[PDB]
RNA sequence: UUAACCAUUGUAGGCCUAAAAGCAGCCACCAAUAAAGAAAGCGUUCAAGCUCAACAUAAAAUCAAAAUUCCAUAAUUUA
């Protein structure tokens, strides 16, 4: 069973977000902080990553991890820790048309989100419709 | 079902029946249920085998056979 | 991080940030390929943007007979 | 009174019969034909010019993101997954290059659409899973099976 | 017509009996328009009605029949009425393995709309202007041609 | 319209929410794909998770005739 969860590095024990919820299905918490915290090493702390554990009937563990989420690095590159309570008009920073292509070029390096297209049109709509989500406007240029 | 053999021609006459059996057959869901089974695409007038264990041999033949009464023979044999 | 007008617009910041990954300059734009600077960066295609004979529109209309029947299920 | 519900009756329409009714009618002239589902045609006229093989597998209820990454694998191949729904496929055949494969296309599987004789390329994506019912591909666009692919894949 | 043959079992499709030529009303969708017999049928036509049937009285699928809905209706309604009324003694119900029927007197009865057994009796008859309508013969039926004076009374 | 089948990946998207990921609130509302709703009813310590719509593949086509004791008997076709 497929379990995707965005926690960040820096904390590997959240405790009830993660913890039970795995272990409801039955598996070794300690061992998946463990991994997590394999992952966390090589990443910078405090990033919210996406992970597709995949937990099996048979009580294993299936840790697979991608390119560190673009939309809280739209927060970031936005100045905006905590965004507008909604965020659909709401706006509090705004992303120029070239940083918008730079992160989109190391996107299409995992193996995972389908981070393979050669034209960059769905990676940019997709960063796009997360600015959307986002209390962010993304502006040609500013 | 240790091994189930599902075999059919598409360049000759290809009967529908036995071919969208195999499809069934050849299900990641259905695997999983039947795990013992060995499955194998044939593909290559039908003729289905199917070999259990304990000596019980199925053969069934598509062509006059429609793919319902191959999987409701099939599938009682696998309660046995 | 950067916080330079001059630095953002000519520095690719958003890049790489990690600690073995220096945020790299910005190369000029003739030496990018010219589609990397000319994606889509409008509004989403709507049906009337859409060309009838390319897939998105067709795709996204699907998408918006789904939305639809999400209507009325909604209402059920 | 009596005579008032008397009226009432009257003023009830008289209908009358038609000679055959809509079911057991002769069989009548029906509205022509018209192609939606045009778009579709394109796709995949393109992709069979542009591909000489097509060897084919029926789809083991794969995930569509997993096609992404087939494409992607088979890029690696130098091969393209270029699949789209199969009840705009028949009429292919009404409108394509080709007019008798119809009995080939039947069913809905995988479509592995290759261009250049890269015989290795196209067995290894073969060897991935065989358990799946694989056809066969239709090397120069000629009817084969899958012992005939192997025997005209070389 | 698919009959399967026994473990190994092999089926065996077979060739059927094909209907009389020059039907009478070509053109027609439906045998019952190609044969002039929309109007002409009833329970009592157990010869056509026997037709449809399996073997044990059970009701063949439309699809296969290929008569349009009105007259599968109004021929599933036949054949239960002939059931009913014990005019189909070849197609009995199956005995599974050695079951035997009721083997109690059986009271004879024709032109049954419903089954006795979901039928309660009516204690209250009604008066003159209360009285009660028992319903006899089937709605489904009544564009058949009718020979009397008057339209068929339904209602007893 | 209404009968069978299936359900991938981005993003657990931003919001006071401990956490709420389609599905507490709250948002606007895009992509890839052949086909996936930035979610329709379900489930909800929160999620995993149940299906509906997705795609493929079925097959269809304007209302009727309360307490003493049931209360004629019956009855569908010869003009
Ligand atoms: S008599 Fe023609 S369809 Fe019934």
């Amino acid at each position: 069973g497929v379990i995707r969860s965005i926690v960040r590095a820096g904390q590997a024990i959240p405790g009830p977000p993660l913890g039970p919820i795995l272990g409801q299905r039955g598996v070794s918490i300690n061992q998946f902080c463990k991994e997590f915290n394999e992952k966390t090493k090589d990443i910078k702390e405090g990033i919210p990553l996406p992970t597709k554990i995949f937990i099996k009937p048979d009580r294993t563990f299936e840790l697979k991890i991608g390119q560190p989420t673009v939309s809280y690095f739209l927060k970031a590159a936005a100045g905006i820790e905590k965004g507008a309570r909604h965020t659909g008009k709401e706006v509090a920073g705004l992303v120029s048309l070239k940083h918008v292509y730079e992160i989109a070029c190391v996107k299409a390096k995992d193996d995972a989100f389908a981070m393979q297209d050669v034209p960059l049109s769905s990676v940019v709509r997709s960063i796009i419709g997360s600015a959307r989500s986002l209390g962010i406007r993304v502006v040609k240029d500013l | 079902v240790k091994l189930v053999r599902v075999q059919f021609c598409p360049f000759e006459k290809n009967v529908e029946s036995t071919r969208t059996f195999l499809q069934t057959v050849s299900s990641e869901k259905v695997r999983a249920t039947n795990l013992n089974c060995s499955v194998i695409a044939d593909v290559r007038e039908p003729c289905v085998d199917v070999l259990f264990g304990d000596g019980y041999r199925l053969i069934m033949r598509g062509a006059h056979l429609t793919t319902q009464e191959m999987l409701s023979a099939l599938a009682s044999h696998i309660r046995d | 991080v950067c916080t330079d007008p001059t630095q953002l617009t000519t520095h690719a910041m958003g890049v790489n940030i990690y600690k073995e990954g220096q945020d790299v300059a910005l190369k000029a734009d003739s030496e990018y390929p010219t589609w990397l600077f000319q994606v889509n960066l409008g509004p989403p295609k709507k049906l009337e943007e859409l060309e009838p004979e390319s897939r998105e529109y067709w795709r996204l209309l699907r998408k918006q007979n789904i939305w639809r029947h999400n209507r009325l299920s909604k209402n059920k | 009174h009596f005579q008032r519900q008397k009226l009432m009756a009257i003023t009830e329409y008289i209908p009358p019969k038609p000679a055959i009714n809509p079911r057991c009618l002769p069989p009548p002239p029906k509205p022509p034909k018209e192609e939606s589902v045009r778009l579709l045609r394109q796709d995949i006229v393109a992709v069979f010019r542009d591909n000489r093989m097509i060897a084919v597998c029926q789809n083991v209820a794969l995930s569509a993101e997993d096609k992404l990454l087939l494409r992607h694998q088979l890029r690696k191949h130098k091969i393209f997954i270029k699949v789209f729904p199969s009840q705009v496929l028949k009429p292919f055949l009404e409108n394509s290059k080709y007019r008798n494969l119809l009995p080939l296309f039947v069913g809905h599987n995988l479509l592995l659409v290759s261009e250049e004789p890269k015989v290795k390329e196209m067995v290894r994506v073969l060897k991935s899973v065989p358990f799946l019912p694989l056809l066969g591909g239709c090397v120069d666009d000629t009817i084969l099976s899958r012992q005939g692919l192997v025997d005209y894949a070389k | 017509l698919r009959e399967v043959v026994k473990t190994v079992i092999e089926g065996r499709i077979t060739e059927t009996p094909k209907a009389t030529p020059d039907p009478p009303n070509p053109s027609g969708q439906c045998p019952i328009c190609r044969w002039n017999l929309k109007h002409k049928y009833t329970y009592e036509d157990v010869l056509l009605l026997s037709q449809f049937i399996r073997p044990y009285g059970g009701m063949l699928p439309r699809r296969v029949t290929g008569l349009c809905r009105e007259e599968h209706r109004k021929i599933e309604e036949c054949v239960k009425m002939a059931h009913r009324a014990g005019l189909l003694p070849n197609h009995r119900p199956q005995l599974p393995e050695g079951c035997l029927p009721k083997d109690k007197p059986k009271l004879n009865r024709y032109l049954t709309r419903w089954a006795p057994k979901s039928v309660k009796p009516i204690y209250k008859k009604g008066h003159r202007w209360n009285k009660v309508g028992m319903a006899v013969g089937s709605p489904l039926l009544k564009d058949n041609v009718c020979y009397s004076r008057r339209p068929l009374k339904m209602m007893h």
